[PDB]
């Protein structure tokens, strides 16, 4: 859940939805970022098909067009563009960490999220900032930085705590070593990218996790860092990266391979 | 009123083992190379007289005059550095690996013991049949021998110094130790050293004698430096951005160069635009740290891609033997060169394997085992043969081509 400030979404805007029904003739999907409003999909809009037209995953799409008059919408996943797609991307595992906290914070104190995201949430948006990042100050700081923003005293707390300890008993690690070696005179560069290209936009694929981190360990042995929330996601996300960098280092001059 | 530029001259410190020659670096520049020394150590100093006072006293090594006499700023003569080479008998062959990248040298005669002493005898003669003649003798750890000990020893090494090619080859006592009389010396390297001419027209060619992966562990492929090349450079000048390439470069069996552009240049702590003879840099490329490490290419020489440089597997020397073979205990006379016969040649800072091919009177012609990449036809070369166990230096020559 993720209550919105607003009942419909802004026409030509960006954001998460998930995919909640393939018919014939089109698709519902559903807007997270808004109570989980559906919206449509329409093949003509769309476009291996198999897996992201999937029952649960969640895609990033256009708002094609919107109707306040019936307060229906459609989007589109074509119309997203590669920037958009990354950008508003980023936004998603922040947005994504607001959730959990409040979901939390909230069950706990036998309240709703609803009420956990216009007051805490909506109400650190005014201070300029993803709620999320100006909690980042609380927990290091001081629950000053809450209460400013007129976040009910009820949560202050609740959220603090919560927010640390949460990703602690939360977090697990699964990790690979491997072997990187290149003879290209800007091998360090080839390195940089095919890395830089494999352990790209599985941030969404291989979905959603905690972290991961990349680096030398010795010369040419490497490692391979992902810490998630979910264990089972381990070889998972590690095993699509493991192989999409010997993929695209052996065919990018860069030799790859895992020990 | 000092600048900050790179080493003019390189200065190794040769001598028998444990008689101090790190120390005596260390006496010298402060900075000292990380016991015994197994690989050349490094080391820089700004070198400065005091305009208005008394010499030795008058050498300073930081912008003070304050020190004897008085206060006007030393000016600065040029900043120097060494090549601190090992000394124990088995490494004979990094020293003359170091041997290469020098422009003068220091022998360091211990006052404390027999002064002609196996490696006292070879690094001598080894610097006298390499070029490496601007020499300076340096008795050391006198502060711990008799006034007439270390002045009957004074006699020997002035005894020793003579038919050979050291005529005055001052000896200057010190106690690298205690730091006493290292004014001396610097009066004295600063007289007899004299930092060289550089033409900087000639193709622009360094000898490395080191090279490293710079990335700490832990460091995420986001920000890993690619790897380090330390050598020296022997004429003309590099400069960052330049298409490098390494030779004889990598091996597959035969050997292809390793093509790079300078990342950076440095020389001590310091980051420069440019690099030029003397000195020790550290030259910065593009490529996977892992070519780079332990020393992967020691031995091996830069020079700007596109350069015309054979690299042989074969090599023609014209060569020369010692009467006896200084370095072993004993003095066993050098037994001539038999075809077939393994020998170690030493070439540039490059250290090599090769079974004698062809003999006669003064040419000998090896098959290397590793390729050698000759940058010029006077190449100076120096040869060992494993007399017993341990390889001894019999003799030396020059490449032709
Ligand atoms: N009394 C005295 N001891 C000295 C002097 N110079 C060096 N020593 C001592 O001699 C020992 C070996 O010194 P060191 O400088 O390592 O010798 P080195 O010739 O550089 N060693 P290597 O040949 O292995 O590279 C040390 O214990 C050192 O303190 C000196 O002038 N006087
Ligand atoms: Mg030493
Ligand atoms: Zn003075």
């Amino acid at each position: 859940m993720i209550y919105s400030r607003s009942k419909l979404p802004s026409e030509g805007e960006i954001l998460i939805a998930t995919v909640k029904q393939v018919f014939d003739y089109g698709s519902y999907v559903s807007l997270d970022e808004y109570g989980g409003l559906q919206a449509f999909l329409p093949w003509s809009e769309v476009s291996n098909i198999r897996d992201v037209l999937k029952e649960n995953r969640k895609v990033i799409v256009k708002v094609i067009r919107v109707d306040r008059r019936k307060g229906t919408v459609d989007v589109s996943l074509k119309k997203v563009t590669d920037d958009e797609r990354r950008k508003k991307n980023l936004q998603w595992k922040k947005i994504q960490r607001l959730d959990k906290i409040l979901e939390l914070v909230s069950q706990k104190l036998k309240l709703s999220e609803k009420d956990a995201w216009e007051q805490v949430a909506w109400k650190l948006e005014a201070k300029y900032g993803d709620p999320i990042t100006a909690i980042e100050k609380a927990v290091k700081e001081g629950e000053k930085i809450l209460i400013d923003a007129g976040v009910p005293e009820i949560w202050v707390k609740p959220l603090l705590e919560e927010a640390s300890k949460h990703a602690e008993e939360r977090k697990v690690k699964m990790s690979g070593l491997i072997t990187v070696r290149t003879n290209e005179p800007l091998g360090v560069e080839k390195i940089k990218e095919v890395i830089s290209k494999a352990l790209e936009n599985i941030e969404q694929d291989y979905e959603s996790l905690l972290n991961i981190k990349i680096y030398t360990i010795g010369a040419p042995r490497y490692r391979v860092d992902v810490v998630g929330t979910n264990p089972k996601e381990a070889s998972e996300a590690l095993n699509q990266i493991i192989s999409n960098l010997i993929k695209i280092g052996k065919e990018e001059n860069v030799d790859i391979s895992v020990v | 009123a000092w600048p900050k530029v790179q080493p003019e001259v390189n200065i190794g410190v040769v001598g028998h083992v444990d008689h101090g020659k790190t120390t005596l670096v260390q006496a010298i520049t402060g900075i000292w190379t990380s016991g015994m020394t197994i690989k050349l150590g490094y080391a820089e100093t700004n070198i400065g007289v005091c305009e208005s006072c008394k010499k030795p006293e008058a050498y300073v090594t930081e912008p003070s005059c304050k020190s004897c006499g008085s206060d006007d700023e030393p000016k600065f003569l040029r900043r120097i550095s060494f090549i601190d080479a090992p000394g124990h008998e088995v490494l004979m062959a990094t020293m003359l690996s170091g041997a290469a990248l020098m422009d003068g040298a220091i022998l360091v005669v211990a006052a404390n013991e027999p002064f002609p002493q196996p490696q006292t005898r070879e690094h001598f003669v080894a610097l006298g049949i390499i070029g490496v003649k601007n020499l300076i003798i340096v008795q050391n750890k006198v502060d711990v021998v008799s006034k007439e000990e270390a002045l009957s020893q004074y006699r020997q090494i002035k005894q020793f110094t003579k038919g050979t090619w050291a005529e005055n080859v001052p000896i200057i006592p010190v106690s690298a130790l205690h730091k006493i009389n290292i004014d001396s010396l610097i009066e004295g390297i600063e007289e007899y050293i004299k930092t060289p001419y550089r033409d900087l027209s000639q193709k622009p060619v360094m000898l490395v004698i080191r090279s490293f992966d710079v990335n700490k562990p832990g460091t995420q492929f986001n920000e890993l430096k690619g790897g380090v090349i330390g050598g020296s450079i022997i004429q003309g000048l590099f400069k960052v951005d330049q298409e490098i390439k390494v030779l004889p470069g990598l091996r597959v069996v035969s050997y292809e160069p390793i093509f790079t552009k300078i990342s950076s240049i440095r020389f001590g702590d310091e980051e420069f635009k440019e690099a030029k003879p003397g000195g020790l840099v550290a030259i910065g490329t593009y490529l996977d740290p892992s070519l780079t490490k332990a020393d992967n290419l020691l031995g091996s020489i830069i020079t700007l891609a596109d350069a015309e440089v054979p690299v042989l597997w074969n090599i023609r020397i014209k060569y020369n033997l010692l009467e006896r073979v200084v370095g072993a205990k004993e003095m066993l006379k050098v037994d001539p060169i038999r075809a077939k016969e393994t020998l170690m040649l030493s070439v540039g800072s490059s250290t090599t394997l090769g079974i004698v091919t062809s003999v006669k009177k003064d040419e000998i012609e090896v098959e290397l085992r590793r390729p050698v990449a000759v940058w010029s036809n006077n190449i100076r070369t120096v040869i060992s043969r494993q007399i017993a166990g341990r390889w001894r230096m019999i003799g030396w020559g020059l490449v032709e081509i």
